[PDB]
């Protein structure tokens, strides 16, 4: 309707709660797979049965730019040796004029890598620090 | 870490050169062997037999001015000629503890008056406060009895210092020449037993219920009663568990400062502060500017953080234990010279 609302892929919105690590400025991989048990019935060439069983959530790679509240996310990860803490997350995409098209949320999250900055004295970049993290469940 | 320092009189041997011996066979080729009764061979006998493979002896007195300020009871600073009294011990930068045998076979014999002795023990406090890692082990009048020692520490002496222990009840050693039960301040045996305590459970572990192992019998034996009146003032005790043998009781450091009461907690510092300075030798060398300020803080929080790793540290984690703060804070513009400050954290007491 009214010439539609068509989604994008440039407009977004990312971001952590809890613990103090802002909004973040890349995603990438956001998906769910169910692992299917394929079954050979003996008696019937021409197919092969396709039963559900399950469902698995693929982990998030977020990047943002290197800025000085990286110490928040270095001390994050570094707490599981004294307990650690796990805040809902959301992913939304949005078009130009700030509108909602589909907002996830991710119930329980957890790291699981932090590729720091490609120190490179050439290359003409910005230091773009990667922060993986885990995944249990799209919130409703 | 663990070697020690005896000061007294014994037969021959060099005068006043504080030579190293490292087994007891070692000292009776150069001072003799409990001949004259003198105290220092049995002290380092007890010492020995009581674990710890290195002692420094220095031999002021001699067989027979038998006993005097510098000489007999050594305690004079020798003008620091670094060859006269405690000023011997100034130049070694190894030896860990201090003791002083002899300083009161003068007041059994006679040859040195109770106010004459407590000068030449706060002479060796004063000695342990300047090196700053040392730590002296005090001794009371014999045969002091229980109700007045504790009045004897508080108004005769006083010491007050962040590096004398005090044992009191005198131990009834044996000697294997003779067989013969004789008395003898324990200021050797507690020495062994902080020698055990490094080289079999680190000096993270306050050196106390162990056994005093070369004992016999005690003299003026102490009821648990009276010890509650003894050792919170700053005073150790030693007794006789029945069926445990001999064991000392109480590791409470001669001062009277809260945070600093407690054996173990300055013996961890001493090699805590030695093991660094040790370390981090970057001294007329390394210009001083804001990148060196930096280097220092890692080096320092890449020790502290190996040494939570075996124990003797508190937080659950590496970044709960220390506090170092080594910026451009603490480095005014003006520090020229007078610069590289720094902090640092250590904490793991006993009961």
């Amino acid at each position: 309707m009214t010439r539609k609302d068509p989604g994008s892929s440039i407009w977004f919105s990312l971001a952590i709660d809890g613990e103090s690590l802002g909004y973040f400025n890349g995603c990438e991989g956001l998906s769910t797979q169910v692992e299917v048990e394929q079954r050979q019935e003996g008696g019937n060439n021409g197919f092969v049965w396709q039963l559900p069983t399950r469902v698995t959530y693929s982990n998030i790679r977020l990047t943002r730019p290197l800025t000085p509240d990286t110490a928040k996310v270095a001390k994050w990860i570094s707490s599981v040796q004294t307990g650690i803490q796990r805040p809902t997350a959301q992913i939304s995409a949005l078009r130009a004029d700030g509108s909602l098209v589909a907002r996830w949320g991710l119930i329980d999250v957890l790291p699981v890598s932090w590729q720091g900055p490609s120190l490179d004295p050439g290359s003409a970049s910005v230091a773009n620090e990667v922060l993986e993290i885990a995944h249990h469940g799209f919130t409703d | 870490t663990s070697v020690a320092a005896f000061v007294g009189l014994a037969p021959t041997g060099p005068l006043n050169e504080p030579t190293l011996v490292t087994n007891w066979t070692q000292y009776v080729a150069a001072f003799g062997d409990f001949t004259g009764g003198y105290y220092l061979a049995h002290s380092v006998y007890g010492f020995f037999n009581n674990g710890g493979s290195a002692a420094y002896v220095v031999r002021v007195g001699g067989s027979a001015q038998a006993e005097s300020a510098h000489p007999g009871p050594a305690q004079y600073l020798g003008d620091s000629s670094d060859r006269t009294g405690f000023g011997g011990l100034e130049a070694i930068d190894e030896i860990s503890m201090v003791a002083v045998p002899d300083l009161m076979a003068a007041y059994q014999r006679g040859a040195i008056d109770l106010e004459a002795v407590k000068a030449v023990q706060l002479g060796l406090i004063a000695h342990c406060e300047l090196m700053g890692d040392r730590v002296a082990i005090i001794d009371p009048p014999p045969n002091q009895n229980a109700r007045q020692i504790r009045v004897w520490r508080q108004e005769t002496a006083g010491y007050d210092s962040k590096y004398a222990a005090l044992y009191y009840p005198w131990i009834k050693s044996f000697d294997p020449a003779t067989g013969q039960s004789r008395l003898v301040p324990p200021s050797g045996h507690v020495a062994g037993i902080w020698a055990r305590n490094d080289s079999e459970r680190g000096v993270h572990k306050a050196p106390a219920n162990e056994v005093v192992r070369g004992a016999v019998d005690l003299e003026l034996q102490i009821t648990r009663g009276e010890q509650d009146l003894l050792n919170p003032i700053g005073v150790n005790c030693i007794r006789s568990f029945p069926g445990r043998g001999i064991r000392v009781w109480g590791a409470r450091t001669l001062s009277s400062d809260p945070a600093w009461r407690y054996l173990n907690i300055r013996r961890y510092f001493n090699y805590l502060e030695e093991s660094i300075l040790i370390g981090t030798q970057w001294v007329v060398f390394e210009p001083n500017d804001h990148n060196l300020w930096a280097r220092i803080r890692r080096n320092v929080s890449a020790f502290l953080v190996n040494e939570w790793r075996n124990g003797a540290l508190f937080g659950q984690s590496p970044d709960q234990a220390y506090y170092v703060k080594c910026d451009e804070e603490t480095n005014p513009p003006e520090s020229v010279d007078l610069g590289r400050v720094v902090c640092e954290i250590g904490i793991a007491p006993v009961k």
